[PDB]
């Protein structure tokens, strides 16, 4: 009933990492609107001094997916990474910006 | 990408 | 800078018209992901004593559009109808919602 | 949908 806070449309990558890497907690994110890529969406994390981004990819069936898991939606895809790391490098659970 |  | 209000993620087509149909001014809008067609977008508008539903259609570029003109993001393609009708059949232009 |  309240638009999600984390979708912030078509900002540039190095306006996210600006924004992001001024937060305080590691896994602050946003989801954006790739430029490099026209149509598809990039989630921006902040962890320790850096900002890791990663490509929403879409399959045949139209599902977004990061890694294998498929999902129906980018809000599922964003919840279910609030629990489960969004990385398979290393431990980062998605918090939202403040 | 870090996933791709 | 700033997240867009009228992305808002999952939610039920019933939920979206539940809303809109309570705002006063013609073109009142969101964006939503579909669940009846999971992967895809949806634009609702009000208008009049009623909401209309838009698909928001990707090509194979992966651009996306309503009609025939395309955008390389949702961003733009719902700033692009906040001057230009979001609809052949009635003149309708998008509108925060209030 | 409309445009469908």
């Amino acid at each position: 009933m309240k638009p999600h806070p984390w979708f912030f449309g078509k900002i540039p990558r190095a306006k996210a990492e600006e924004m992001l890497s001024k937060q305080r907690h590691d896994g602050a994110f946003l989801i954006r609107e790739s430029e490099s890529a026209p149509g598809d969406f990039s989630l921006s994390v902040k962890f320790g001094n850096d900002v890791q981004h990663f490509k929403v990819l879409r399959d045949g069936a139209g599902k977004y997916f990061l890694w294998v898991v498929k999902f129906n939606s980018l809000n599922e895809l964003v919840d279910y990474h609030r629990s489960t790391s969004v990385s398979r490098n290393q431990q980062i659970f998605l918090r939202d910006i403040e | 990408y870090v996933n791709v």
